[PDB]
């Protein structure tokens, strides 16, 4: 049951983190 | 320096899921016990409550 | 209760007191600063009945006790009181008697030297303290958040300090000490309380609207927008349960007390406000020192926890900083804590043991000794 | 003192059966809420356990 | 009949004393359902209306 | 129980989020 | 009956009702704020007899009516009552309908909101007045005794305001709101009078307290000083005679009520005094505008005719007030009706004739338009 | 009559006497 805002944003900041430290990695390896 | 953040972090993490656990299961047990316990102390006062009325009839009648 | 002679570690402002001891990472109690006093003839004999109440006390009895706070402003005005409350403070809760124990106090960089004078003196003669220290709340804040740069707001019920520190150096030419704060936020809020018919103007009154302060109040990320849907519509407004079973409904006051921060006109302060006092103090210091404050926004002391601050003030400085540079604010769930956990830091550091003034040292010199030894 | 006592006897006992019914239909009723207001915020804090699994 | 209307009069009056007792007790026991009802019921409204985002 | 759970995890994610992010922007921004 | 369309004027607190036209220099008439209602029932047939009696023939025929005040502290609550009020007095004295005048009336600066909007609501839509406005009652305090830097000191029935005005501008932040006024001083001389040995508890037996209070009261200079002499010997007591020919004789009592203006802990106020507030509206203000504020504490509404009022406070406020300076108090004769003279002065500017709410612009708004056009 | 020529001769002389020393005092004071 759980509360959308706290699901759907915990999932999106998460993948906010994944996608940021993803392109961390490639920009710094472009860079 | 950071490892005391770190530290920090590692307490706080560790408390976070043993009171994500604490906070609801001390509830749970407390409360449904509570609950349970009382919910049979409603009853049987109900059940007493309703045998001293017709206790209280008999002896009108007596 | 202690097997060692760690200090025991208090940030004493005009609003509470944070207690806990040397070494730990968080207080183990709060008291308010305030003593308690009785404004009624006693008619009944053998109810007990103290000459005046402390703490918690002074709040659980108030009902009929008149509430006053002996620090004002960042300072003691009225130390027999505060002796009361440290010793309830340090003994009664915490269990430790000072007098084997050594004892941080904080003050604000520029409070007046006649308060640290007097805290020193206070805990060396009536409490006997083995040593003293009395430490800078920013040099606190900024040891427990992992900094050693930034810029320090201190915003509590006191004074708001602002303070520039950069690689463990003041920059005091930068300081923007302004007085404005939480203890005129709560003055602010019963003046527009009382325009929507709750007026408050006693002690239990006067507790009350802290209270709403407390639980109801937010800055808001863009206040005027927020003040114009809050001020023409309930579908913004809060209620709050007043001690009674009376409740009051609150509006667009709701946001426009915390407000006075960034519109302190609102209580007739001659101020831009805290992020320009925090700006400011950016400004003021060296160029290639500001790199590193425009980054590093602190938040400390009490009005840190309204909703939207954390946001608000990282927003208003970016609107006055140049573009290219990173603006970031330092804003953690344990924000403002930072410095009672700093005092606690600070003592138990073993660069800072050399540090302490001791009950030697003190008698010598008489308590003035605390302006030529703690910085 | 008898009609007193009796009339005592019956408002003493009439408040005892009041309070019995007033109590039965408070404790039960308040049950209802001790049953429910725990197992509701019981079973919603549950669920937070689950709801915050994400 | 006397002492015994005296007697259901004080066993009834002991006995709603005790009932009276319980309704105190009942009662704040039913505060404290409510007020932790509406403690948690409205510390999770504000708690999910002000962390929404996560 | 107030989303304990979530303010933690609040901060763990809206920190995380934060910092890969300073990351992904400063690493394609080092240039 | 009037040969121009001037404003009508009129102060209608929780005391009397102040009335006339702008451009005067006196209400041409006043009156209690009440309406009186029959507490039995009839037996004689052909008699008249009104549901409710106002102003004057509320006291007039009151052996049989409760009477009630519709204004409680400066707030209006009753404003059926007060329609009745206001319609006696415009059409029964002053012979003026606000259908063909515009309606200034008054109160203090942190009033709830709630009286401004009902008062202009009833005069727009009952009495179909073309403009209205509301006017603040420190301003009109000022205006009469000609100040445009000042502190109000509006001591009347209602409430005491006590607010800094310095140049024509508010210092709001400095305004104490006092829950003490000339209506507790009434029913404190009630409860000290039934210490006596004549006990008064009713309507008719409060309106005979508050006559006695009106013509026999004073507060003095020394208050110790004269309680000891007044509690020792006859030579300080007066009498007065009721309306039933009974007389009582009071002594101390003739200024121990009026006292609790200074010491409002005799009817239980959590309160240091009337001049206590004044002192710290001052002291709250820059010490710029300081200079001026201490030099003229305005007297305004009633308790403020009472003999060593002026001198008391100014003594007071001397006393907590710093060396070099001058402290004084304007009390002009002026007095109790001086807030209405600022009314006719106010109504009468031609800088105020911008000012007021038509009826227009009233009704597209409605009664919440007095929040945004008044001040 | 109530002394109504003292009541106002009585604001007359108090205000124009306190008026007068307090330029006495000034007039001496300013230095
Ligand atoms: N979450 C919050 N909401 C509203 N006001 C707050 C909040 N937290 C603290 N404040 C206010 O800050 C003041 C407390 O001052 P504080 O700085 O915490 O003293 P200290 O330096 O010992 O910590 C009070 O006026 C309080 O109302
Ligand atoms: N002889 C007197 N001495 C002192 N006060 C008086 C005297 N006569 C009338 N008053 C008081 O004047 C008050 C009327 O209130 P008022 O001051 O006119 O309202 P406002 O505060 O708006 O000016 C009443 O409490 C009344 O008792």
């Amino acid at each position: 049951a759980s509360m959308d805002a706290i699901k759907k944003k915990m999932q999106m900041l998460k993948l906010d983190k994944e996608n940021a430290l993803d392109r961390a990695e490639q920009a710094e390896a472009d860079k | 320096f950071d490892d005391i953040h770190r530290k920090r972090m590692e307490k706080d993490l560790n408390e976070l899921q043993a009171l994500i656990e604490a906070h609801f299961e001390n509830r749970k047990k407390e409360e449904e016990e509570l609950v349970s316990l009382k919910d049979r102390i409603e009853r049987r006062r109900a059940e007493r409550a309703e045998q001293q009325r017709i206790r209280n009839e008999r002896e009108k009648e007596r | 209760d202690e097997d060692e002679t760690t200090a025991l570690v208090c940030d004493n402002g005009s609003g509470l007191v944070k207690a806990g001891f040397a070494g730990d990472d968080a207080p183990r109690a709060v008291f308010p600063s305030i003593v308690g006093r009785p404004r009624h003839q006693g008619v009944m004999v053998g109810m007990g009945q103290k000459d005046s109440y402390v703490g918690d006390e002074a709040q659980s009895k108030r009902g009929i006790l008149t509430l006053k706070y002996p620090i004002e402003h960042g300072i003691i005005t009225n130390w027999d009181d505060m002796e009361k409350i440290w010793h309830h403070t340090f003994y009664n809760e915490l269990r430790v008697a000072p007098e084997e124990h050594p004892t941080l106090l904080t003050e604000a960089p520029l409070n007046p030297k006649a308060n640290r004078e007097k805290m020193t003196q206070i805990m060396f003669e009536t409490f006997n303290v083995p040593a003293m220290y009395v430490a800078i709340q920013a040099v606190l804040s900024l040891y427990a958040s992992g900094r050693t740069t930034g810029i320090v707001l201190d915003s509590g019920d006191g004074v708001t300090h602002n303070v520039p520190i950069y690689e463990g150096y003041a920059l005091p030419h930068a300081i923007m000490r302004l007085d404005l704060a939480g203890r005129d936020l709560t003055d602010y809020l019963m003046k527009i309380l009382t325009e929507r018919g709750y007026s408050f103007v006693t002690t239990a009154e006067r507790e009350i609207v802290r209270d709403i302060k407390e639980k109801l109040c937010y800055v808001a990320l863009d206040f005027e927008n927020e003040m114009a849907t809050a001020a023409s519509s309930s579908s913004l407004e809060k209620s709050y349960e007043l001690p009674d079973g009376q409740v009051i409904t609150i509006g667009n006051e709701r946001f426009r007390c915390p407000e006075t921060l960034f519109q302190p006109s609102f209580i007739g302060m001659e101020s831009a406000g805290i992020h320009e006092t925090t700006y400011n103090s950016i400004m003021k210091c060296d160029i290639d020192i500001r790199k590193d404050l425009y980054a590093n926004n602190v938040m400390s002391g009490g009005t840190t926890m309204y909703p939207g601050i954390a946001d608000r003030m990282q927003k208003e400085i970016t609107a006055l900083a140049p573009s290219t540079m990173k603006i970031k604010i330092i804003a953690p769930p344990e924000r403002k804590y930072s410095v009672w956990i700093g005092g606690s830091i600070l003592a138990s550091l073993s660069t800072f043991q050399q540090m302490w003034i001791t009950k030697q040292e003190y008698d010598e010199a008489g308590p003035s000794i605390v302006h030529r030894k703690c910085f | 003192k008898l009609k007193e006592a009796e009339t005592r006897a019956e408002f003493a006992e009439r408040s005892v059966t009041k309070l019995e019914k007033s109590i039965d239909d408070l404790e039960d009723e308040l049950y209802a809420q001790k049953l429910k207001y725990k197992a509701i915020s019981e079973e919603l804090d549950h669920a937070l356990n689950d709801m915050t699994s994400i």
